[PDB]
Formats: C-alpha cells, structure tokens, sequence
RNA sequence: AGCCAGGAUGUUGGCUUAGAAGCAGCCAUCAUUUAAAGAAAGCGUAAUAGCUCACUGGUCGAGUCGGCCUGCGCGGAAGAU
RNA sequence: GCCCGGAUAGCUCAGUCGGUAGAGCAGGGGAUUGAAAAUCCCCGUGUCCUUGGUUCGAUUCCGAGUCCGGGCACCA
C-alpha cells in the first residue's frame, strides 16, 4: 500500500475528476482509465467542500489496477479562506495582507492532525504559522 | 582551453594543478573550465 | 496483381523494382532531375507477365513509389490503386520515421503488407536483429519475412513467389458499369490530357465513349494501353489493370485526378470514393522575376500542377514584384524541386520569398478589411484592432521527444489545448499564429523529433495582438517596400537584424549614412555606413597644428552640406537577401 | 580523507507565469520528526520524477583545518643582420 | 567611445523641488450656407522611449537598456 509500483503525487481540484490541463496527461500519462477515475475521484467529492485543491497521491500497478489514496485538503489553502483572499501576498511578502484569529489556526492542526505529526496540538500550530508567515500576514493569535 | 593570466576556479568541481611550471584548472564536470597559465 | 512498394528513403525500393523487371536507381527514372540527386519523384506504374512457380502466369501491376515527407501525397494515392504493399527495409539502417509513417497510412487502408530484408549482403547487417525490431514497432508480422539482396542478388526467391500467395486477386466485376479510378493524370501537348487509371468495373475498348463524372464531360476513347517499362498500346484495358487513357481532353481541368470515369454507354450512381484533400506544411510564395513573365508563369502552374497535385497556389501581390503566387509546398524538397521543374523546363526564372499572411483589421470606425501586404495598412491612428490569424495543430509524436516539441511551440507562441493521447504515441494540440508556423515550423518538428512527427493546419480564428509595422528608414527616406508586421516583443530582433543586411549591402557613400528600423517615428534600431574622405593631411608635414586644422576644418564643414542634399538610389537591393533569395539556386 | 547508510513532514511557502512542485523570476524563510536534513548547494524536468552536496550514523585510529605577518621563488613577459 | 542636451497626443512642441500634463496643426464634431469651401467654436482620443526600484505619491529621483541632436576621436 504505502509503497507504490509507480506512484504519482498530484494536487487536484475537488470539483472534477476528468479535466485535462490539470490531470489526465499528468498521471505520468501512463495507463489510467480516465473514465474510471472520473467516476472515482468525484465520488469522494460530495463529502468535501468543492472548488478547492486536494492532495491525493496515486498508486499505479503494472496490473494497471491502482488505488488512489486521497489525503486531506492542504493547510496553506485553509488559511487563505479564513483570510478571505483570492491569492497570496500580492505585495511582497515582508508586508502584510491577511489576518487570522488566535482560535483560527488552532483547529487547523486538528483539521490536518494526520499529516501533522506534531506532539502538542498547540505546538502543531507553530507549523501553521509558516503557512501563515509565508503569506506574510499577521495572525491575531 | 582559455589561456588567461588570472586562472582561478569557477565550478566547485574545478581542481587547480601545477604541471611543469604552468598552472591549470581542471573541471571534470564542465569541459569549458579547462585553463592553462596563471 | 497490384501492390505498391513502400519503405524508408533510400532502401533499394526503386532498386528492387527494375531488378524485378529484369527477372521477367537506373531505369524507371526519366527526368534528369531524378538521375541527379537520385531520389525517386514521380511514381511509374508498370506491368509484366510474371510466371508463377506453380505454372500460373500472374500479371503484375507493379508500382514503384517515392519516399520523402514531401512526396506523401504521391504515396497516399498509389496505395489506393492496389491491395498489396511490399515493405522494403534495410538490414542496417533499421526502421525509418517515414517507414513507420507510410505504414500507418496503410493501416487505415487495411492493406496487406509483405516486409522484406533488403541489402542483406551488408557486412554490418544484422538480419536476425531486424525482424525483432518490427514486431515491437510496425506491429506487422515480420517473424519470418523473406530476405533478399538487391545488388543482384539473391535473387531470392525472388519473393514474387511469396508475394502472390499474400496478394489478393483484384475484386471487381466486369460486365457491370465502368468505374475506372483516375491517378496521376499528366498533361501533354499533342495528346492533350493523359490519365493514368485503375479500372475497377467493366472494361475499356478503344473508340468507346467515356464519361468523366463530376465534370459531366463525355469523350471518345482514342488510345489506351498498360505502360510496360516502355509504352505499349492495347485494344482495351481489362478490369483491374492500370493504363493511360489518351483522349481529346484539351481542357486544363477536364479530368481532375480522383474523379470517377465511366463509359457513356452505361453511367452508374455512384462511387468511387474520392481523393482526398491535402494541406501545405511549408508555405512560401513565388514571384516571377520579371512582371512580363507573369502571364505564361500564371499558366505554367496551369500545366505543372496537373502533373503534381501535391501543390497548392493562389494569386498574391507584393510591393516589389507585382502579382505572384502564395505556394503551398509539402516540404523543403518539394519547394527545392518545383524550383527547378519550372526554370529547367519553361525557363521561368523565379524568386522565392517568405510567405505573406492575411490580417483582419478593424478601423477606428467599425468595419473589417484584410491586409495581404504590410504597405496597405490604415494609418495607425485609423486602426482599432489589428488581428493575427491563428493556426490549429495536431502533432502526433512519441513521449521521448515530447520535451523537445513543447519547447518549440511555446517559443512560437503556443497554447497547449490538448495532450491526450493514444497509447505511447502522444497526441498534442496547439493554437499557434500562422505567421510563426508557415515559416519552416514543419522543419524543426522533423529535426527535433528526429523525423517522428505529424502535422495539420488550417485557417482558424483571428486574434488581437500588440503587433505593429516596422518601417525601414534610409536618411529619413522611409521605404514602403520593406514594411513588416510583427509582434512587438519580436520587433527588437527583427528590428536590429534587418538593418544588418542593409549595412552589408549599401555601397559606401560620399556622406555618412543612417539606416534605421523604426516604429512610428520612434526608432528601435540603427546602423550606419561610413564616409569616404580625402586624406587632405597627406601633404602638410611641417608639424604645426594650426596649419593643419585649417584643412581638416573644411573636410568637416563641407560634409555638413553634402549630408543635407543627400539622396540615395537603391536599385535591386530592395530584393535579394532582403527578400531571402540570397542563396542559390536563387 | 575514503568505504556503508539516512537525507523526512507541514508543503506545490507567497505570489507572478500556460507550467511555476527545493530549484525561470520577486518578497519572505518560520514550524514540526528527530542521528540529522537549507522552503534548498549543483545536476535534473516541457512541467514532475530522478541523482548529489550540505547536516547525521558506521567502520575507521592519528592529527586536521583556514586565515594573518614576513624570506626567497613561479605565471604575467611578443621584434626585426 | 567620450561630453553636453534630449525621448511628452496622429504630426511639430511647452513643463515640472516630488504634488492630480498642455499648445498649434491633423481628426471628430457645432455655428454659418439653399451646402461648399473659408472662418470662428468645441472635444486629448497619451499608460510622458521601454524595464525594474525608492517614496504617501514619480512625467521628474535611481538602476539597466534601445534611441535623437550637436561637439571631439575613427571616417580612400
Ligand atoms: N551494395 C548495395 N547497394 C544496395 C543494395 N540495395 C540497394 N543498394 C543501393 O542503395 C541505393 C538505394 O536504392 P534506391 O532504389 O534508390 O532506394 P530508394 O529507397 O528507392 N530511393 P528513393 O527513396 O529515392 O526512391 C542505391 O544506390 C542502390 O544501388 C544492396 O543490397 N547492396
Ligand atoms: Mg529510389
């Protein structure tokens, strides 16, 4: 499972299963029934909030069979949403753009506690600041 | 190979050697970096 | 029996032919253009009475074929005329790019193939290696295809034996309505239009009333017969056999190729399915060197084109050459040649030039007009939205070369509309400006992809851009002849380059000169010719300086006058090199 | 110094670009897993993947390192009977 | 290549210590004529040569560039 015969990590929109500029060609362009995947990845989608990126490393086999294994939505995106911005720093990063509550961030680790191996949950949020600080915005934490 | 008077290294792979009286840079990495005389 | 030989450029493919003729390079070839270069160029249908090992006398409607990217449409046709397809391959040179391309056309045609290891005499040859290299590629069986030389040979079997047992008999019923297919029809003076043809139904006796279909024309059957290695008449062509059909065709376009023909005694519905469509890859425009020539040169294509469909041309105009034609060549050899088939025949001297392309335009008003040439644009204040034509593309290449091809299209201004897929062989798509395409874009695909490529074009949709004129000044004398249209970022290079041709071919003048490409009044580039000047000082040598500034002061004060009267005749320069034709044959 | 290993997570950092995934550019460069690992020192890719150095373990068992001030030398250094 | 001054509407040009830019002409309209010139009147229709930076703010200031004029040096 964890070891792949030829895996393909790839960020992908929640709202689609068969685009092309995003994915299809992207899959290593190597043996994938896109007709399957479109019934595949979109099936998960109803549970998830739509229009947004989701990491989902894929696991190809010489069998041509595979088990795509969706993770959880990226931390870097969820900050911007509460921030309400449609993009990044826009202005150079050293100067601020966004804003965040101290209660914000704190559940962000809980949203992604799986990927986040951080022991203390409060400690886990320290990492979240990097997601925040690269945006350069001043969290009200 | 460039002659030049001030040889010195370029690539990290560059070597510097003193065959005869002459000095010589030697980068097995990039061929362009060969140099005599310095 | 029929078939038609197919292979990679230079592989005995025309060598094996006459050798086959000998059984019953040199020969087949006729024009001196073939004897030189040695490349095959016009396929020569042939026929012979082969004696089968089993005592049968199979008849062989043999057809040699050209092998080049530029001759693809000569090849696509001849396959139509025959069920068969011998596929010669080198023991050494391995599979071609074209040797693959010729097959994939054959695949959709569902035609039979009979692979053969030519040049097996080769010391370096690895004939055991070769058959392996088709199974994983051509997809055709070659597990045990017959080997043979071509030098002589061997002389094995010759493979006509294996050929006939793999070649279906022609399928069509005599007594039914006539359905000859036209093929490479080729005009002649005295005989009128000649028409090579592939009889499909019924048969064709002399003096009978044939009827061209789409034209609706009907004609007498004055002469006919299969073509041996030399000419031979016959009282009638049997069903399923090739041969010329001389008739009082007279007309330039009385029997266009691929139209069905039928006896007027009994018209059908009907078929046969028609050729074919083709598109230009290279796409340069030709101009007669002298305007007086244009008449005969206008009709030189009225005769040459019929001998060569792979051509496309329409009337076009230039600032410095009058009417000319915007040619649509299949490739650089196609252009190379026809470059000689005209001059070396009609003696119509010519000048190639980089292709013109049309531009839709909307004035400051609210209407459209198309701009064939740079000189005729509305004054820039008058313009509202100049718009670049775009061209659709359909490259079909293996993934190993994909990193090379995308890199090319992006420089050309591309937008990867699609990228999927077909197994292994990727199926890319792009929308690219035609101006960046018609100029040798086809070539780099045949270079970067190592010959494994494909293309398709069309007029598509116009698009606005930051594109602008780039006038060429000469001492402030703007020259309409050298006007250009380019995307602005491109302009600085086309800008600082166009002057560089001028600098090397404007003769030194008695006053200092100022070539300078510029947009509007703004000047994006400059070069200058140098003054000529008398030595003046060559005399004084007492060494006092004030006695020497007096002379040099006149040299300066007077050039200031000669500079203002100026004026510069510019004869044929507004032409050569400046219009590409700086290389031979020119 | 050499030889055997690891070289990870947040995460494609932010934008900007069709693409910007350690690496086309601009601002930033914290945080967790720890023996240890830069949001990256090169190679690499169309874009990813891919390969290394940096830092750590292992064997290894004797000095290693980079500057300073001075003596003398080496390249720089081609001409006409 | 140096020195000095420049690059502002379709064309010829005025201006800037760092404070939301103009003139004649061309073009497009109005008035006048039975309408036509002519004449008077009215609208700028620009990213201040292009590209990055500093400033609350840049047409000015700074960096890099492509250019124009004049003055030296090169220029049978
Ligand atoms: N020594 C040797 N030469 C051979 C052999 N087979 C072919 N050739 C040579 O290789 C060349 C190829 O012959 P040719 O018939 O022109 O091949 P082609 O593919 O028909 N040429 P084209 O594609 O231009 O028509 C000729 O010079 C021919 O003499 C062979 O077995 N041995
Ligand atoms: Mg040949």
């Amino acid at each position: 499972a964890k070891k792949v015969q030829a895996y393909v990590k790839l960020q992908v929109a929640a709202g689609m299963a068969n685009p092309s500029p995003p994915v299809g060609p992207a899959l290593g362009q190597q043996g994938v029934n896109i007709m399957e995947f479109c019934k595949a990845f979109n099936a998960k989608t109803d549970s998830i909030e739509k229009g947004l990126p989701i990491p989902v490393v894929i696991t190809v086999y010489a069998d041509r069979s595979f088990t795509f294994v969706t993770k959880t939505p990226p931390a870097a995106v969820l900050l911007k949403k509460a921030a309400g911005i449609k993009s990044g720093s826009g202005k150079p990063n050293k100067d601020k753009v966004g804003k965040i509550s101290r209660a914000q961030l704190q559940e962000i680790a809980q949203t992604k506690a799986a990927d986040m191996t951080g022991a203390d949950i409060e400690a886990m949020t320290r990492s979240i600041e990097g997601t925040a600080r690269s945006m350069g915005l001043v969290v009200e934490d | 190979m460039k002659v030049r008077a001030s040889v010195k290294k370029l690539c990290r792979n560059c070597k510097i050697v003193k065959r005869d009286g002459v000095i010589r840079v030697i980068c097995s990495a990039e061929p362009k970096h060969k140099q005599r005389q310095g | 029996r029929n078939f038609s030989i197919i292979a990679h450029i230079d592989h005995g493919k025309s060598t094996l032919s006459d050798r086959i003729i000998q059984i019953c390079a040199q020969v087949l070839d006729s024009m001196d253009l073939e004897r030189e270069r040695g490349i095959t160029i016009k396929a020569q249908s042939v026929t012979l009475d082969y004696k089968a090992s089993d005592g049968e006398t199979y008849q062989l409607n043999f057809i040699d074929t050209p092998g080049h990217v530029d001759f693809s449409y000569e090849v696509s046709r001849s396959l139509a005329a025959c069920e068969g397809a011998l596929l010669v391959v080198d023991a050494g040179q391995g599979v071609e790019a074209q040797t693959l391309a010729n097959c994939y056309t054959a695949m959709e045609m569902d035609l039979e193939v009979v692979p053969v290891l030519n040049k097996i005499d080769l010391p370096a040859a690895d004939p055991e290696r070769v058959a392996e290299e088709i199974e994983d590629i051509v997809g055709i069986d070659a597990t045990d295809a017959v080997r043979c030389s071509a030098k002589t040979g061997v002389g094995v079997q010759d493979v006509l034996e294996r050929l006939v047992r793999d070649i279906p008999p022609p399928e069509g019923d005599p007594e039914g309505p006539l359905q000859a297919l036209i093929i490479d029809s080729w005009f002649d003076n005295y005989l009128g239009v000649v028409s090579l043809i592939r009889i499909k139904n019924g048969t064709l006796r002399k003096g009978d009333k044939v009827k061209v279909m789409s034209t609706g024309q009907t004609y007498n059957a004055d002469r006919l017969g299969i073509f041996t290695p030399k000419q031979v008449d016959r009282t009638e062509l049997k069903c399923g056999e090739v041969g010329w059909l001389v008739c009082a065709i007279k007309d330039i376009h009385g029997a266009p190729v691929g139209d069905t023909l039928t006896l007027a005694r009994n018209p059908a519905e009907k078929a046969l399915p028609g050729f074919k469509k083709v598109k230009p890859q290279v796409y340069a425009g030709l101009f007669p060197v002298s305007s007086d020539d244009y008449e005969a040169f206008r009709d030189a294509l009225g005769k040459l084109s019929l001998n060569d469909a792979s051509l496309f041309y329409e009337p076009e105009s230039s600032s410095a050459l009058g009417f000319g034609f915007r040619c649509g060549f299949l490739g650089l050899l196609h252009m190379e040649i026809i470059q000689e088939r005209l001059e070396r025949e009609y003696d119509l001297d010519l000048i190639t030039t980089a292709p013109t392309v049309v531009y839709e335009v909307e004035t400051t008003s609210r209407e459209v007009i198309y701009v064939d040439s740079p000189s005729k644009l509305p004054a820039v204040n008058n313009i509202y939205e100049l718009r670049e034509p775009i061209a659709e593309c359909h490259m079909l290449l293996p993934q190993a070369y994909l990193g090379n091809v995308i890199t090319l299209c992006v420089e050309k201004r591309g937008v990867q509309t699609n990228m999927v897929y077909h197994g292994n062989q990727v199926a890319l798509t792009y929308e690219i400006p035609m101006a960046e395409v018609v100029l040798d874009f086809f070539d780099r695909l045949k270079s970067t992809s190592r010959g494994y490529a494909s293309l398709d074009y069309n007029f598509k949709r116009f698009q606005a851009s930051d594109m602008v004129r780039v006038d060429v000044l000469i001492n402030g004398e703007r020259v309409d002849a050298l006007a250009l249209i380019t995307h602005r970022d491109n302009s600085q290079n086309r800008g600082r380059e166009l002057v560089e041709k001028m600098k090397d071919l404007i003769p030194r003048q008695q006053f200092d000169i100022a070539i300078q490409a510029a947009i509007g009044t703004h000047i994006i580039a400059r070069s200058t010719v140098k003054q000529l000047r008398k030595n003046v000082l060559a005399k004084c040598y007492g060494g006092d300086i004030s006695r020497k500034k007096k002379l040099l002061q006149k040299q300066k004060e007077g050039k200031k006058r000669m500079k203002q009267i100026g004026n510069v005749e510019l004869p044929q320069e507004a032409f050569l090199a400046i219009l590409h034709v700086g290389k031979d044959n020119k």
